């Protein structure tokens, strides 16, 4: 069986399995195929989320801290987190600003909480498997009672990640090399 | 002043190296002459037999002196023990295996652990 | 002070001596409450290791015991 | 399916059906901590973190219960103290809350507090090692205060000891938006 | 008291028997030596420990072999003269 | 019956040997013993630390030795003792002011360094500290508690099948697991402890030492060197990067080994298996032993590098506190060396496995299979290193006395010389490419001549022969052609008899108490080299290659203050180290006739006093002596108490020459 027998192997001309793995990574890490599942799901969510406000902030700017809340797309990382100390460290000695500190720190250490009570929650204490790779039971009720459509639906979710991961890696280096609005071109 | 302290050591002095010491000295001699005295080391002691028996009767710990324990199923042992001693057992010979081990375990050592028998 | 040894006499070395107490007596009386509990604390220790442990314990005392889910963890994850 | 799983040795093990796991009604992707089973709160099944895998529970439940409790107090107090409540006797004029731990340790108060305090939690530590180890018979968080308002339908009492806990850990989050709002903002009071 | 144990090597010297000044060993009749006999030690709580026996016993290494028990000490075994135990 | 006089020998002999217990039935009981144990020692050092934190505050003068620390001298603690002169003033004392001592450990310089200025936060560490104490007694009791619940919980405990039993062998897996607890060790105990360290010191100890900077930015972590001028010591900013470099690399080092999950990191056995080692792991005293020999070149590297390279403020302008630093901790190395070797005895004693009498499988296999021959070849270094320099030494001594100095053997130090100047090529290669070199490293480096590579190796012959006689006590506890049945026996016991040629000293632990004489000389021979080249280094430089210098340039010239400390002509602040050296020599002297007269003249005498006790008209109507019956230490109490008598007359014989030399 092929990859353990995960979705998303399959190919879309039918009657031919794409089974995309030319270095046998699934074959070479067979042990660690529910957490390659788990971190492809992961990145392609990131991904959608990532790709979908990185459209959107050329339209709509939520007005705040104007250090940030300012500039292109690109020039949105370095400036919503300033000149830190070190690296994601407050600066404890003048908080409040008046210098250096993050903005986007919020956003990372609810990141944080959020991993630690989710994927971490998951396997160390008392478990993730082949299948319930992804699965964190979120909106499931949504998901159809049937043993076809919820296969399709997953398979549906991760060629959308993957997609986003790739459209993410191309919009935002044509950002960078170019700048420009939402086709990101020269 | 620099001093005023030493309305601190005028107590402490004099009672941990003096009071303190000499109470410990007659406790340990007090105790010297208790029948659980270095019951960990001296044989012989009352606690130490209590002890090992509190020990024998936990569940995990009941054939825990055995040296011969962990055979799961000592007739499937024995069993082929005898069988192989059949095949080479040397023409007429009149020895079984049961026996053998039975002599073989049973030893003549009067004095050991004798100190078993005081407390 | 009479000093003693060649470098002392010879350097100058001196011993200053502050003209204050240092510590007060209630910061001294709050180190040795908490002195007093460590020894209590040692005292008790003491006994427990004298005594040693209890196997006999399942036969009277209550409860029926308890092995931390993490502590079977480690107990069938080998040794 | 209460058990990990269903087996003999940790080596053929039969792990249990997907859809047969107890879960977690709090965390719908864990199973249910079976450690937490028989406590008060023990219905919302929540403890991710697993620090009740490693801790016993009457540890745990004895550090809810202090934490909630001093909280319920310190948020009533931070409140009373912002909109002016100040104790009847003089010298006791500290204009601010923000400021007034650092005025009354100044003035001589908050010693002797933390004398009454640190005895009764001396106390307390005497009660929840002889509580864990079964020596005495009380639960967690008990210091056997009131239990006579405690009501005894063997399912009330139950409430009450969940209304305790929510109350509580409601306080927890309410002080601590308190104390950082008052610091950020020194603008002081409960609506702040 | 001390543990004297005697092996199977030995060949009936009664070097050992003779040279302990307790009577704690004695010759009992065998089969595994040309002589016919082998020492026993049936009164070992009279063992001093003076280690007499394996300083006469010949074979290679000695078949008679006394283990010192210091924490086992009995008034026999330490020689008490000036005070009883019993 | 009962017991005599030497039970209380017997038993404190033994007092610790918690493997010799008699109520000990299990591993489970073992381990946990030495776990509380552990609990309780940990108790005992921060209650020390409190301790020292505490007269350090109190009876001392931090606040003041901290503005001027060059020329002032630390108070140790005050003295209160009734047998003082009531009258006039002691001279530890000014005039009427209280009774001083001068503190010679080095904390002062470690609290400046760390960041203390005040005796108030002084005050709240020693606070912490007992609390600490109370904190690891109460995981003591916390920890027993919870192993008492699972023998408890053993009893709702049945597999419904036989294997319910192999439940004995994990009950401990708490304390006995090795993989948890090498990966939680050297990842948090060691790199996130020195990441920690780094971060104090970058929030309080650089802040705390120069003019306001930065916001603790990395401008904190530099790469200078050594020796910063203004303080003599090690920049902090380079202890805290060095510190931040270390937990880096440990921290990544401790995700090693299979620790909370079987799916990640490799197990110990494994990685045992597959080299030249897959020792038996589940012994308590191999570990102990291979961890006492890991504390030791922790221990002498911290004796050299805190002289060579000193890392707090003004300690190198403390004439004292260099000296007897390195000397403690060299004696501390030194203990702990000896220590691995003992306990490697132990463990081949008592839990070594070893096969029918040919598979050349174990390491210890190995080694015992040709272990002449390495005791031959130990035997034949130590031989030639002992004969080449007291020979070179005799020669030196007899043609220096014979009015010929230019006669002398003098081996310059070539090896050594060459191995200092590759190294100052490369330290000088660094320095000139900075653009802020001009930078010291004290003693890195030093003069060496041909008395430090006469001082060599008289230090290698030490070390030869305390290695040879622990390693053949070791390889020949379990037996040798003299007495072919050692592992039957105890560790220590008495002998093997007269017969058999005389069989004297013939124990392991016998082994080990010959070797204490020679770790207790090599030590001796490490400090006196120290510490002359220390007072003196022209001199040492020029007259060290003869021994008649030592004896008089070094030990008669340098004892000249500390015999005039009380005298018929007063006193000075070296009474006490007078007086504790003439004890010493006392204490030293007292342990020879536990070591030359033996037990059974003694036992003669006591029967003697006996007899009269008993005897004594009073004395026999009260006490006939049937209940503690006196009697004669046994022989290998005997020779401890002479081995105890002996080291305490050497090591602390030597303190008060430190001081009196030094101060
Ligand atoms: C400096 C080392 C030293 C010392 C102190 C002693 C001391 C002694 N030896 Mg000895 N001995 C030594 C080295 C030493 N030996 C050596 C190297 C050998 C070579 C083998 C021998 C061989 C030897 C033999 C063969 C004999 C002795 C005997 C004696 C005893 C007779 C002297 C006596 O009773 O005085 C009293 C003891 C003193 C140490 C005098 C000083 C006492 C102090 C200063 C006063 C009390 C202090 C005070 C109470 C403090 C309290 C303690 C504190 C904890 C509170 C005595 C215990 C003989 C014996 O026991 O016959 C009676 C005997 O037969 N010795
Ligand atoms: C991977 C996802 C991701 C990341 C890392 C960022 C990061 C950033 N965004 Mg952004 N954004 C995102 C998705 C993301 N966005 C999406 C999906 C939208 C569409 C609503 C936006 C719309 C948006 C605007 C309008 C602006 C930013 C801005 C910014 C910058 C300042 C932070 C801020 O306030 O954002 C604000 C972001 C939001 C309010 C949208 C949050 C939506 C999150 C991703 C969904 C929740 C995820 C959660 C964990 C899952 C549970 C909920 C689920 C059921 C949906 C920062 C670089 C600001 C800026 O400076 O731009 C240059 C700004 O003005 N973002
Ligand atoms: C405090 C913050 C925090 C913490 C503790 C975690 C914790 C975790 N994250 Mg994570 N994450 C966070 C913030 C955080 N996240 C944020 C802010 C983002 C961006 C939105 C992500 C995006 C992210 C992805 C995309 C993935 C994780 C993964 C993981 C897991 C494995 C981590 C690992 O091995 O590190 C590795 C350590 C590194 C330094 C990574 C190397 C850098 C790469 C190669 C680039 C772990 C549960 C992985 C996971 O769940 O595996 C299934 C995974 O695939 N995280
Ligand atoms: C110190 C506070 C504290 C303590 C000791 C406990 C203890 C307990 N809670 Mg509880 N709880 C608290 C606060 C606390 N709670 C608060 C504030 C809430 C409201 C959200 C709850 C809501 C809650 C529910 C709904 C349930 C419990 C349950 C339990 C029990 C099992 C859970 C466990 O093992 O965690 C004990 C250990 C801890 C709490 C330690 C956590 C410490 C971490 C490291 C801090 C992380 C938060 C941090 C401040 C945020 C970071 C800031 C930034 C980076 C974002 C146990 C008795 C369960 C129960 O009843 O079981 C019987 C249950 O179902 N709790
Ligand atoms: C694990 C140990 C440890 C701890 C507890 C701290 C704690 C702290 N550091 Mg810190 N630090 C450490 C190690 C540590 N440091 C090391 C090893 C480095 C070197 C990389 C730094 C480099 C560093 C910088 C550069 C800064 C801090 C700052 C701080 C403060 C707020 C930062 C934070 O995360 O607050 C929650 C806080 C007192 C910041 C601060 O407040 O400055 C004084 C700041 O600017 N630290
Ligand atoms: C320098 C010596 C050394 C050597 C020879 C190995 C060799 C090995 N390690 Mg390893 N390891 C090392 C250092 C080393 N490691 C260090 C310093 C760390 C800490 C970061 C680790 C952490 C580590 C983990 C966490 C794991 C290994 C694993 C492995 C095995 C698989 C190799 C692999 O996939 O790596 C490419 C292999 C036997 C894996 C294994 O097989 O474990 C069962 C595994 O899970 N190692
Ligand atoms: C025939 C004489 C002879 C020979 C060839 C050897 C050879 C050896 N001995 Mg040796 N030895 C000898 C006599 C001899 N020994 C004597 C008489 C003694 C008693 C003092 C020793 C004591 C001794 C010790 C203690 C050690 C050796 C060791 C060694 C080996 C290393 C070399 C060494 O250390 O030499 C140095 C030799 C000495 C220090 C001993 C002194 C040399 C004597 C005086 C020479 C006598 C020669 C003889 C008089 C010739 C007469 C000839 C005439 C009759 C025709 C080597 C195999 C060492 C070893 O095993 O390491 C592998 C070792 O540790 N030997
Ligand atoms: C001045 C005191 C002194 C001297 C010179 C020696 C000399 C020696 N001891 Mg020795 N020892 C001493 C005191 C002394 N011991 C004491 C007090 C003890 C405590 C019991 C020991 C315990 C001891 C042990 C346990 C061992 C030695 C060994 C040695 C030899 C080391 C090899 C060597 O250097 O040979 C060179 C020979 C000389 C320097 C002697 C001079 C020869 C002529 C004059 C030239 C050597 C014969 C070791 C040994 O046998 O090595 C093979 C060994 O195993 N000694
Ligand atoms: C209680 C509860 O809540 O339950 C929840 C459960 C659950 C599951 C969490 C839920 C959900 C689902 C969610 C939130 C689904 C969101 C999905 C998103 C945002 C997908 C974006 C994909 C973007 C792509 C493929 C971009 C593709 C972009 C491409 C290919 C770009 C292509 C470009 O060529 C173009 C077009 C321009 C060129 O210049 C270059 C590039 C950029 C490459 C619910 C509904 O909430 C309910
Ligand atoms: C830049 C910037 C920042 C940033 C950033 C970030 C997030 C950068 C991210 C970069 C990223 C995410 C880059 C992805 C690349 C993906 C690639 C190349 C995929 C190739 C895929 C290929 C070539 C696929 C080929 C195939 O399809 C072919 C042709 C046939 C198919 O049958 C089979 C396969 C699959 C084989 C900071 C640091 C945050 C702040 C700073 O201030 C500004
Ligand atoms: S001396 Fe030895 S060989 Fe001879 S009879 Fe006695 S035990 Fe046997
Ligand atoms: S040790 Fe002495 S008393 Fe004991 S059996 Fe041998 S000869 Fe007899």
């Amino acid at each position: 069986e092929f990859a353990g027998g995960l979705i998303g192997g399959q190919s879309a001309f039918a009657s031919q399995e794409y089974n995309f793995d030319p270095l046998g990574l699934a074959e070479k890490f067979p042990e660690q195929l529910p957490f390659f599942r788990e971190a492809e799901l992961k990145h392609g969510r990131i991904a959608m989320l990532a790709w979908v406000g990185l459209v959107v902030p050329e339209f709509v700017r939520i007005p705040g801290p104007e250090k940030c809340w300012q500039a292109s797309a690109v020039d949105a990382h370095s400036a919503c987190v300033x000149x830190x100390x070190x690296x994601x460290x407050x600066x404890x000695x003048x908080x409040x600003x008046x210098x250096x500190x993050g903005a986007l720190t919020q956003v990372f250490i609810f990141c944080g909480t959020l991993e630690i009570c989710g994927t971490w929650a998951k396997m160390n204490p008392m478990g993730l498997t082949m299948e319930n790779a992804g699965d964190y039971r979120l909106g499931v009720n949504f998901l159809p009672d049937e043993p076809e459509k919820v296969k399709e639906m997953k398979l549906k979710e991760l060629k959308n990640g993957r997609l986003a991961m790739l459209a993410f890696g191309g919009a935002i280096t044509q950002a960078t090399l170019t700048g420009s609005g939402f086709p990101w071109l020269y | 002043k620099y001093g005023d302290q030493r309305k601190f050591a005028a107590v402490l002095v004099p009672l941990t190296t003096l009071v303190f010491p000499a109470v410990a000295m007659g406790m340990f001699v007090l105790y010297s002459f208790q029948e659980d005295a270095f019951w960990r080391i001296v044989p012989g002691t009352k606690r130490a037999r209590e002890l090992d028996e509190a020990w024998r009767e936990h569940p995990l710990f009941a054939n825990s002196k055995d040296p011969l324990d962990g055979l799961i199923n000592p007739d499937d042992y024995e069993k082929g023990l005898e069988e192989a001693w059949e095949r080479a057992k040397p023409a007429g010979s009149t020895v079984t295996v049961k026996d053998k081990l039975k002599q073989l375990s049973k030893q003549n050592n009067p004095h050991w652990e004798s100190w078993r028998a005081m407390s | 002070r009479v000093p003693g040894g060649k470098r002392t006499q010879e350097l100058g070395l001196v011993i200053p001596m502050a003209d204050e107490d240092g510590l007060t007596d209630g910061q001294v009386a709050g180190l040795f409450v908490i002195a007093l509990v460590v020894f209590i604390s040692a005292m008790d220790l003491a006994k427990t290791m004298y005594n040693g442990i209890n196997p006999a314990k399942f036969k009277t005392s209550k409860g029926k015991g308890y092995i931390s889910p993490l502590v079977k963890r480690y107990i069938e994850n080998g040794f | 399916x209460x058990x990990x799983x269903x087996x003999x040795x940790x080596x053929x093990x039969x792990x249990x059906x997907x859809x047969x796991v107890k879960m977690s009604p709090s965390v719908p992707y864990l199973p249910y901590p079976e450690r937490l089973e028989g406590w008060v709160g023990g219905e919302k099944g929540f403890d991710p973190l697993r620090t009740s895998d490693i801790i016993d529970v009457y540890w745990l439940r004895e550090a809810e219960l202090k934490h909630g409790r001093i909280c319920m107090l310190a948020t009533l107090g931070w409140i009373s103290v912002d909109a002016g409540w100040r104790f009847e006797a003089e010298m006791f004029q500290g204009v601010s809350v923000i400021n007034a731990h650092n005025k009354m340790v100044e003035m001589g108060v908050m010693q002797q507090m933390l004398s009454i305090v640190g005895v009764c939690e001396i106390f307390s530590l005497y009660l929840i090692k002889e509580g864990l180890l079964g020596k005495i018979q009380r639960k967690a968080g008990d210091y056997f205060i009131g239990k006579n308002f405690l009501p005894k339908e063997e399912d009330k009492a139950k409430d009450m000891q969940l209304k305790e806990l929510e109350n509580g850990r409601l306080a927890m989050l309410a002080f601590s938006g308190i104390c950082t709002q008052a610091n950020l903002f020194p603008e002081s009071h409960f609506p702040y | 008291s001390h543990a004297v144990k005697i092996y199977d090597t030995c060949i009936g010297c009664t070097l050992c028997v003779r040279a302990c000044p307790t009577d704690v060993l004695e010759m009992v009749p065998a089969s595994i030596n040309a002589a016919k006999q082998v020492a026993s030690s049936p009164r070992v709580e009279d063992c001093v420990g003076c280690k007499r026996c394996e300083t006469a016993c010949p074979t290679d290494f000695l078949s008679i072999r006394v283990y010192l028990q210091d924490n086992e000490e009995t008034q026999y075994s330490l020689g008490l003269d000036l005070v009883d135990w019993s | 019956g009962r017991c005599a006089s030497s039970r209380y020998l017997q038993v404190l002999g033994s007092i610790h040997d918690i493997e010799c217990g008699f109520g000990i039935d299990n591993t489970l009981s073992l381990n946990l013993q030495i776990f509380t144990a552990h609990w309780g020692h940990l108790t005992i050092i921060l209650i020390w630390v409190s301790s020292n934190l505490y007269h350090i505050a109190s009876n001392a003068n931090y606040s003041l030795w901290v503005k001027n620390p060059i020329p002032s001298m630390p108070i140790a603690h005050n003295i209160w003792d009734p047998h003082f002169t009531n009258s006039t003033s002691t001279p530890y004392s000014h005039t009427i002011i209280t009774t001083i001592l001068i503190a010679y450990s080095g904390i002062y310089n470690q609290l400046y360094t760390s960041g203390f200025n005040t005796i108030n936060q002084i005050y709240k560490t020693t606070f912490t500290f007992s609390c600490l104490a109370v904190i690891s007694i109460l995981l003591a009791k916390i920890h027993i508690n919870t192993h008492s619940e699972l023998l408890h919980k053993l009893a709702s405990h049945t597999s419904q099948i036989p294997s319910f039993f192999q439940l004995l062998y994990f009950l401990d897996v708490a304390i006995s697991s090795v993989n948890i607890r090498f990966n939680f060790h050297t990842g948090i105990l060691v790199g996130l402890f020195s990441i920690g360290y780094t971060g104090h010191l970058l929030d309080i100890t650089i802040p705390a030492s120069r003019a306001p900077l930065i916001h603790t930015s990395p401008s904190y972590l530099t790469f200078f060197g050594g020796l910063k001028s203004n303080t003599s010591s090690l920049y902090l900013t380079d202890i805290a990067h060095h510190h931040l470099a270390i937990g880096i690399i440990s921290i990544l080092t401790g995700h090693l080994y299979s620790s909370f999950r079987a799916a990640l990191g490799t197990y110990i056995r494994d990685i045992l298996y597959t080299s030249h080692l897959t020792h038996s792991i589940k012994s308590l005293h191999l570990a102990l032993s291979l961890i006492l020999a890991s504390c030791t070149p922790l221990t002498s590297t911290t004796a050299q590098h805190i002289y060579s390279l000193t890392p707090y403020f003004y300690l190198s302008y403390d004439h004292i506190y260099s000296t007897a630093l390195y000397v403690h901790h060299s004696y501390i190395t030194s203990f702990l060396a000896i220590a691995s070797h003992a306990h490697t005895a132990i463990t081949l004693v008592r839990d070594w496995v070893a096969p029918l009498e040919q598979e050349s499988s174990s390491k210890q296999i190995r080694i015992h299979t040709h272990k002449a021959a390495i005791i031959s070849h130990l035997s034949w270094v130590s031989l030639w290193l002992g004969f080449h320099t007291l020979a070179v030494y005799s020669h030196n001594d007899t043609c220096i006395a014979f009015n010929s100095p230019s006669k002398q053997i003098l081996i310059e130090a070539s090896n050594g010389q060459l191995i200092q100047q590759a190294s100052g090529k490369a330290l000088y290669g660094t320095i000139n490419s900075i653009n802020n070199y001009n930078k010291s490293f004290d003693s890195f480096i030093h003069p060496i001549s041909p008395g430090d590579l006469y001082v060599h190796h008289a230090i290698a012959l030490g070390l030869h022969i305390t290695v040879l006689i622990l390693l053949k006590g070791g390889l020949e506890a379990r037996g040798s052609k003299l007495m072919p049945d050692k592992m039957e026996h105890s560790f220590g016991f008495s002998c093997d008899g007269p017969g058999r040629g005389g069989t004297c000293d013939i124990s392991a632990w016998d082994s080990f108490y010959l070797a204490t004489f020679w770790m207790l000389n090599s030590n001796a021979w490490i400090s006196f080299y120290f510490h002359y080249k220390h007072l003196t280094p022209r001199q040492f430089s020029e007259s060290s290659t003869y021994l008649e210098s030592w004896f008089r340039d070094y030990l008669w010239f340098n004892s000249t203050p500390l015999i005039h400390g009380y005298s018929t002509l007063g006193a000075n602040d070296l009474s006490v180290q007078s007086w504790s050296f003439l004890l010493t020599h006392l204490a030293w002297a007292s342990g020879f006739m536990f070591l030359i007269s033996w037990r059974g003249y003694w036992q003669e005498l006591i029967d003697i006093i006996l007899y009269i006790h008993l005897k004594t008209p009073i004395l026999i109507n009260l006490w006939n002596g049937d209940i503690y019956t006196p009697l004669a230490l046994s022989i290998v109490q005997a020779r401890f108490i002479g081995l105890v008598h002996f080291s305490t007359g050497l090591i602390l014989t030597y303190p008060p020459f430190i001081i009196g030399a030094t101060s």
